Parts: C-alpha cells; structure tokens; sequence
C-alpha cells in the first residue's frame, strides 16, 4: 500500500522533463523547450507510451506483496456481504398440521425495491401460529440495512399465512471491505498462534464471534474485577457481540469451548460481558449554507456513528471531546463553537477497562449567514421509553 | 410593501439569470465553409494562360457549376485576376466523397446519421434531389396554399 | 465460407383533513 | 428588415427595362417595346432567371445582420408562449383510498374549443375532497387567456370525480413576437453590462422574474416614496408579476436575491410591488355591417387586451384618448362616435410613476346603418382589486 | 432568425425550369429545350453569370460581416499574422557620425529559409556601438517563430557592421484563424463588463497585483477610516502585496491608475494599504507515534502555512481557535490537547474590516505515549 515509486510516470511531467533534458543533451542546440509548442506532438507520442509501461514497472513491489499475501497465505478476497434480518411469520389460525414456509421465500418492504429471501424451510408445528427464520438480502450492498419492522410484504399468497414482520434491523450489508482492515486480517494470521499477550482481543473481535463483534482481554483480573487484587494464571475476556450489546451466555460459552484447547494448561479464562458507557452530546455550530440544515444533521448523525462503532472503539479508552469535534468538523460545511459531552465540555473517563461507549442523543443548534437557528434534539439509541 | 436589499458578493440567483450571449456556430452564412477538404484529396495545379475556372471544373470534376467547389477550396474571389503561375488546389471528382464526414446525431425521435461538409460540396452531391428521399420533397409541399396579407 | 443473415426493421419513431374517524380514547402517560 | 434593396428585382419591371433597354442600346433599331409582345417569351425567359437570381442577391445584408444576431450571440428563435391556469378537482365523495387525477387530463370550455392538459399527476390523499394543479393551454395563442372558471368540461370520467374548474384565469398567451420585439431583446443582450440607467434595471428585473411581468425604476426615491426627497444611492423597484398583479412578496425576494450581485456596492435597493389603474371603456361607434355585431365586439375586445398589455405599457405614463380610439379603429369596418374612460373624454393620467393601466370594463353601443343599435357589456378582470 | 441561403442549390435546374417558363409563357408554343435550341445558350450563360454573381454576393456578405467586426465590434478578423522580433546590430567600431542602416535590410537564419525584414531605418548615433529595431517575417506562418540569436545572417555586409542578431524570440506568427475563434473573440468584447460588486472590485486589483495579493472593498467608508461616520459614493480599498505585505505607494498608484478610467459617475475611490495582525501559536499535542516528531512537526507547519495564506483568510473576519484545531489535526498522526493564540483559547476578532491575520510564530511541545517531549519554536516572519 505504501510501495516507493521506481520511476516519476506522469504525462505531463514526461514530456517537459524529456523537452528539457534533449536541451541538456544536445548541449544547446535543441533550443524547443515548449511543452505545448511544435516538439508536443513527438514528445507526447513518446511519452504516451513510456507512461503506459511506467505505470505497470511500478506495480512490481505491489504485485509482489500481494502474491505473496494471496498464495502462501490464501487470503479470501471480500466481493461483498449480503444484509441478513430475522422474520417472524403469523399464520391465519391455528392448524391441525405442521406448517411450512418453503426456503427462498421472497419478502419485501411496502415498495417492493428491497427484496429478501428465507435461509431455510420454516415449520411451524401444529398449533402454532407465529414463528421465526432467518433472511437474507437479494443483492450485496449497504442499501439492505434496514430498521426492524421495515420488512413487512410477501409477493406469493400463500395460503393460511396471514403476516410477515421483521423483528431485527438487517445488519452487515456491505459492498466490499476496506484494504487497511483486509491488511490487520492479513497481519493478524501471521502473528496468532499460541495466544498470548492480548491476542485474545484478536481472535474474537473478528472470529469465532462474528465481524462487528468486541473482545477486551485483561490480564490477572479475577472474578471480583478489582485490579487491586492481581491473581497470576488468569485472564478476564469481556465480549461484545455481533448485534454492538453485552454478549449472550450463549456465546460466551461458545467462545469459552473455542478458546480452551488454546489457552495455557495450568491457567483459568474467565469471560463475562462487556458494559456499555451512554454519550449525549449537545452541539452548536455555524453552517456556511453550502448545505441544508437536514443534510447538515444526517451528516453528522453518520459521521458519529462511524466514529461511535464499536469496531473505531477501544475498550476502557476514554472519549477525547477533541477527538469528536474533529469527526464532527469532518463532515464540512459547518463550523463549531460549542460541544458538551453529558453535560460538560471536558474528556469522559471510562468507568472501568471494559466499557465501551455508546451514543445516544445529539442536540442540534446551527445558525448559518442569514440568522436562522436550527435546532434537532435527536436520539439514536433505541429506547421504547423516551 | 418594501423589501431591502444590499449589494452582495455572489449569490446563486447569479446563476439563474447567467449567460445571455452563447457564442454559437451554427449553420449561417459564416460558417457554411467550416469544414475543409483534406490536403492528401486535392491536386497542386498552375495558372496558365487561358485557364479559367470553368476549365477547371470541367476537365477535372466534368461539371461547368462545380467551379464553386474549386473556389471555396482555394479562398479565392473568381472576378478577382489569378495572375500567371499562381498555383490552385483542385478537388478530385473521386476523392471528394470522403471529404464528407458523418456523424451519428441524438434526437427525441431517435439518432440519424448525418452528413456535414462545405455547403458546396453539399449542393453538388444533392444535384438533381437524388440523395433526398421522395418524402421530404412531398413533405414540402403539405405546406402548399401560403397565406400573405393583403395591402 | 462463413454467410451470415440478418432480419432487421425499423420501430416507429416518437383539503385540510379527513371527514370523520371512529371515536379516540386519550390516556396521558 | 429595413434593409436598402441593392438592385430592382421583380419579374414584370425586369422585362419592361429589358425591352426598353434593348430598344435604348440600338439607335431605335429595335423597336418591340410590348411589354406582352412576341418578345415576351425571351425577355420573360431572361428575366425569370434574373428575377431568381437578384432576389437572393438583394439578400445580403440581412444575411449578414442575422449571422451575427445568432452566431456570435446565440439568441433563441422565440416561437411562442402556452397560457397557464390552476384547476381544482373536486371528488363526489370522501373516499377511503388516496385518489389520482392523471397527467395529462383534458379539460375544456363550455364551447369545446379550447382545451387545457394537467402538467402532472395530482394526488389528493384519502378523506379530501378536492385538489389543485396546473394545467397549459393545447397550443400557443392570446385566445387561451381564459377568465376563471371559463374551463369546467372534461371528457373523461373518472370514478366519484364530481368538478374541474380553473380558479385562476389563464394567462401568458403568447402568438410569438414581431420583428421589432426579437430586435429589442437581442439589443438588450448587447448592453446590460452594468445595470445602471432606468432602462437596464428594469429588463433585468423582468428577466428571472418570467415572461409577461413588468418592471418599473425609479431613481432616488426612498421609503416614503415621494418624489420631492431625493435620496441618493437608492434605486427603487416597483414590480407586476407574471400573472399581472402586483408581485408577491416571495417574487419580490427572489428579485432581489438575483439583482444583489449586480449593484453598486454601497447603494440601497428598494422592491416594492406596482400598483395598478382601472380603465373602464364607453364605445359609441357606427358600423359600416362588413363584419357582424359580434364579430365586431370580438375583434375591438382582442385589439384592446393587446392595447392593454403590460408589455405593451409604459407604467406611470398618462393614457391617451387618441391612442386609444385609434387601437379601436384600426379593427376596421366601423366609425368611432364617442369614447368614454372613467366616465370622462379626457386623457388618463396615473396617479403616481409606478401605477400601470389595466382595463377592466367594456361596454359597446354599435349602430348600423339600418338602425339596429347592439349593446353589450364585457367585465375582463375578475375583481377591482386583483 | 436562420440566415437566408445565398447561392442557388442546382443552376441546372434553375437553366432548366426558365426553359419551362419559356414554354409557360408561350402558351405551349416554346417546347425546344436541348442545347441545340435557340434559347437554351442564353439561359444557360445567364445561369452561369448568375452563378458568379450570387458567389460574389455570398462573399460580400461574408465580407460584410467581418467588416463589421473590424469596424465596429473592435476585432479584425486574422488571415496570417508575419512575425515579429527585434534586431538588434552590433558595430565594430564607433563612428563620428550616424550609422544609417536602410529599410527593407534583409537577415536570415542559417538556412536562409526564414528572412527578415527590417520595418524602419536604423540611425545609430556618433558614439554608440549598438542599435536596435524591429524586424518583420518575409511571410505569414508559425515557421518563423523562432527563438533568440536564430536570425543572424545577412547576406550584404556593410562596413563597420559586426554583427546583427535577434535579441528577442520571434513571436505572433500565425497562419490563419478559424471562424469560431473569430466568434469566440468578437463574443469576448461584448461580454466585457466594469466592476460594479465588491468582489468584482477586488477580483480587479488581485489581477492588476498578480498571484498571492489580496485586496478588500468596503463601501461609503470615507478617507478617515471611520465606521460609524458613512460618505455617500465612496469605495475604500485595501491592498495586500504580491509578498503578503502591505501595500507600498508605488503599488497604490499601479493599481489606481488602472482602476480609476473604470468606475462609474458620482464614486469616489479611495485606495489605502491593509493592516496585518500577527498570530502567535502555541500548541501541545499527543503524538500517536505513527510519524516521527520531525515529520509532524514539518506537516503541521506546512498545513498552517497553507491556512494563513491570503488566498484562504478573508480580511475582516476572526480567527477561529477550531478552525486552527482542525487545519491542525488534518496532518492525521496527532493529537491536540491544548493550543494557544496570542496567550489565549478565544477567537480573535479583527480590529476592523480590513484587517487580514498573518502567523508569525509557533511553539510545538509535542509529546509521544512514551513521555518524549519534543520542543520546538518557529518564526515564519518574513
């Protein structure tokens, strides 16, 4: 990703730079220096095809590293991932017999744009009207994503099935992963082997757990997570599942069977879920009217949500306001004069190594040129209760 | 009731009302001889006593009215005196057709091949109305009885 | 010697609110 | 255009001044002067081609007047405008589905022969009864300029569709525009540079503001708007907005915002609607019965809507009974007797600089010459102050 | 509208429909219509004629035209420019008297292909070895654009005469121009337009002073610089040098004497220099130890460089402390905990409206996770 170029490969440049050395050459006698004059036609024939070869003679380094992490190391390459939700289905009423929602069952939204297919068959015994199965999207891309109770229409009419619903958001839709974290996954596989010192915080976060998941391993922490009190041939394992909440006993002991034929004979893993810190921010800004207020706010709604995700977070680390301000100011357009972070200006410390933060609430205060205020206090946690 | 308003910088209501003057080429009578024949196409001839254009025209592209083309190929006034020596650039009658470059045109209809040249080479190709479709020539007689005002 | 045959054509060318709901009931929480 | 003819071209003077000519050359040698004589079919023959040939030659100043009207500033070849209206659906009953009226849905007079189209679909939600959209006139013409509620028939059923109706009277018929109009507008173009004199505000206050509005500049004149305190560095706007009434605030914004960029820094802009004058016209004319009683009523209304036309109008400038008699008159086939505006023969002047004409009332008394005295009356405004 | 076709499509045809309206007007009595007839030479010579004269008819309009752009519009029509250089000769001795050099004296290059001319005559004073005067091209092209001391041979050598050389390159040599550049130029002389905005002022002077200078115009505020004291019809302007400076005298007379021939009646234009306002930083920051200090400490001066440049500043308004912070964190490897402008962690606020800020000096205590500090102080004056 950082390989050195061999040779300057530029059109342009090419050709000034062969104009200025047939002067230097020809010790005077070629006096056509022009870039755009009579001498463009031959130096620019000339220089089309060095910068065509220049260009691949520079890819040898790359080409190299990446056969490299391609054939001896036989990296999967990421095309995409498809969003998956889990659909609940009610029946018209209670049967006499087992029921079947047959596999590649076509679901949609009230549009029919976004379409997805069932996993698998679904029965619903005898009796039961209301059951559950898992979906996955048509198509690759994080157009999917969608809030939970979106998914609600079925194409073909099916008899006795009276409704279709989802009951999660459709998560890890993605359209290709980025070339830093496919180089952490490359690195990661040459330096796992007998986990050690915070290796565990790799082997979970991203396997054996899930992509979009958390580990945070802290070292001779007992079960009284006191750090005063060290005990030797320990180690605690705080997980943060694949849904962003305190991970499931389920799969902290599915994680556990994972982690035991690997961990040190003679030493004990505890594992327990992590905690989860709330952030609510208040900020006041001015806009340079280059965009709508609403764009202004969704914007920075995405830009917190990327900075808040638990994959950008480190666990125990304490929120910089600075550090936020800066992902704010990042989405431009728009200048700060004022944030507080729950309810003051200063950074948050975490009130444990295993917490991560979460944001929730962002209260909305933009002035622009003309004097109109606006303001949006909008929560992105999901409360039932607000 | 009145509304004020102070000189600003640059709004985007500047760029409502913007261009009112679009320098366009389009088919006028300074622009019918655009297009140019190809040097490789033409023959390097001298003046010589006698000579005339429609000499020129008739040996070489066998029409006495093509003399149009040879002029608007070399820019030069006819009425005007070609002294003895004075070398012409005369059209070839087989490689004048590639002189005629063809362009594929959108419309709302649907895109057309179109042929765009010097309007003289133009009007010698269509002589006699033989490249134009029958419908064109019908079509410009639907347009028959032409209304005029009395006076 | 290869021949080939095509078959091809041309296409023609070119209020403020409803009337009346069934009875609320209000429960302030 | 007024351009001066080079050369005599017309087919029967050229074969005149070809035989007298011919008889001129000779010494009275040739003497077949007869213009329809034996030589009529070589001096026609001779002159066919002449005429064919010198009609084009005379061409050639206007030829090269128009290339550079077009080439070098490209003006579009203005062909006319189609009237607009506002119609309002209304629907038999409140439905419980959101109904669509769709585009293009014809609409009509009670005569039938002018006929409107939708511009869109109108979509009036479930438990409303009616909806509005615009409609444009069938084709270009001043006889679409319709009064409100003039368009109420339409052809096509729809289900529980009870009424159409324009509320807005149509205007904006446009036919096209003479010579001397496309002349103006190519002219402007050559000098706007620099809004400064009264002139050059006003057409580009009428540009961005739409086609049929009118524009008014005063200099100095402050907020009191009174001419005899001059304020220097203000420049006062009074507009009529495309529909002909006084400007909306929200024209009058968008006005400003568009002329801001383009004034003297440090100079204050002023926009205030214009105000409008009733004219209401008394005829007493005699009929020469070449045209019916209607037709003439017809004709005499259509030649003073023209007369009546903003555009045709010079706000603040005093109506002139002469001008006006003679706009009546040159309909032609009747004899003006008397004339009354605002119940006096006087010339009306405006009240103040920013007040344009509007005639409003009609009433004709045509006398023929059997003795048959036709009155009528025609309201042309929908209310005194619209 | 569409400008009218001036030639005739087919004077074959048009020879042809006269002998059709021979027989027309004959009443049927006139049928011959083949060469051998008696008509058909005189048609076919006044179609010919015709011909030549509708020819000449488009060429006068054409002509016309361009006369119009050279007359009126200002823009001659170009059909090949002969280049320009000048000549400079050099004697071999100094003469008492003049050195006459005739009109017409023809220099070469070595080829001998591209010749010279010289426009005028030569007089080199008593006393003087050297002279200079322009030279024209022999003939109309971009051939004879050549570079300096390229035209030296002469083929009539004249006593005391050295040497003649061509300090200047040869220049506007063109063969010819194309009808839409002919557009382009006669449309560019009417879109000219004087500034009447205070940017459209300012755009004026920051071209009149070249790259990297700024000007702010102000209306109705008078000679003594006093805000709440209006004149009607004036426009203040204030000049930042080319170097970032003030504006000196001799800048304000350049920039008056081209702007004064363009603004309009009844306004005063008054042109004084900007003030300049220094900024003092201080700043620590936490290193994430992904780039060196040095390589940090370069970035973040680069980036602040590029921040304060007149280019980016408008005069007159605050210096935002986030704004800073944010240039600052751009770089990407650091950390800001704590910066200072002018002892302080406010904004700035302009003493005026014409004031423009310009930093002349930082402090870097720059820090790692490991406790390494890394100090360091920059005075970026001039």
């Amino acid at each position: 990703l950082n390989a050195p170029q061999l040779v300057v490969d530029d059109y342009e440049q090419l050709i000034i730079d062969s104009l200025v050395h047939t002067n230097v050459v020809s010790n005077g006698e070629f006096t056509d220096l022009d870039a755009s004059g009579f001498m463009r036609p031959f130096a620019g024939t000339m220089a089309y095809a060095g910068s065509e070869l220049l260009y691949k003679a520079n890819l040898a380094s790359i080409a190299a590293a990446k056969s490299f992490f391609k054939n001896v190391l036989g990296v999967p390459e990421d095309t995409g991932t498809k969003a998956t939700t889990t659909l609940q289905f009610g029946l018209s009423a209670s049967l006499s017999t087992d029921f079947i929602v047959p596999i590649n069952f076509q679901v949609s939204d009230l549009s029919g744009t976004l379409r997805f297919y069932t996993i698998g068959n679904l029965v619903i015994p005898a009796g039961a009207t209301f059951g559950t199965i898992e979906a996955i999207a048509e198509d690759i891309g994080e157009k999917y994503n969608v809030s939970a109770n979106f998914i609600d229409q079925y194409s073909t009419p099916l008899t006795y099935l009276q409704y279709v619903t989802n009951i999660r958001p459709a998560t890890n839709g993605r359209s290709g992963e980025t070339i830093d974290n496919l180089i952490e996954r490359c690195a990661q596989i040459i330096r796992i082997r007998n986990p050690v010192s915070a290796l565990d915080f790799e082997q979970l976060a991203e396997l054996t757990m899930g992509e979009g998941s958390r580990c945070k391993a802290i070292g001779l922490l007992g079960i009284n997570k006191i750090v005063t009190d060290p005990q030797p041939g320990v180690v605690h394992l705080f997980l943060l599942d694949v849904n962003g909440n305190p991970a499931d006993p389920v799969t902290i002991s599915t994680v556990g069977a994972t982690l035991q034929p690997r961990i040190m004979l003679g030493t004990r893993l505890l594992i327990s879920p992590m905690e989860v810190l709330n952030i609510e921010l208040e900020l006041i800004a001015l806009s340079d009217s280059s965009k709508t207020f609403q764009q202004l706010a969704d914007d920075i709604l995405e830009a917190l949500k990327v900075f808040f995700n638990p994959a950008n977070l480190t666990p125990g680390e304490p929120v910089l306001i600075e550090e936020v301000k800066f992902a704010i100011r990042s989405v431009g357009g728009l200048s700060i004069s004022y944030l507080q972070m729950n309810d003051n200006a200063i950074n948050i410390p975490m009130p444990n190594q295993w917490t991560i933060p979460r944001f929730s609430y962002i209260g909305f205060e933009l002035t622009d040129s003309e004097g109109t205020v606006y303001r949006d206090n909008v929560v992105t946690v999901t409360n039932p209760e607000e | 009731t009145t509304q004020e308003f102070l000189s600003k910088n640059k709004t985007i209501e500047s760029e409502l009302l913007d261009l009112l003057i679009k320098p366009n080429t389009d088919d006028s009578i300074l622009t019918r001889n655009k297009q140019a024949i190809a040097d490789r196409d033409l023959f390097d001839i001298e003046w010589e006593p006698g000579q005339s254009l429609n000499k020129l025209a008739t040996e070489y592209l066998g029409d006495s009215f093509a003399w149009q083309i040879i002029a608007d190929a070399n820019g030069i006034d006819p009425t005007k005196e070609i002294d003895i020596g004075a070398g012409l650039k005369v059209p070839d009658q087989k490689a004048l057709e590639n002189s005629i470059k063809k362009f594929i045109v959108n419309s709302p209809t649907g895109k057309q091949l179109i042929s765009d040249a010097k309007q003289s080479i133009l009007n010698l190709i269509g002589v006699g109305d033989s490249n134009t479709e029958f419908s064109k020539t019908l079509k410009d007689c639907i347009g028959k009885v032409v209304n005029f005002s009395f006076d | 010697i290869f021949t080939s045959q095509v078959s091809a054509y041309i296409p023609v060318a070119p209020s403020q609110g409803v009337g009346k709901l069934p009875v609320y009931e209000i429960l302030s929480y």
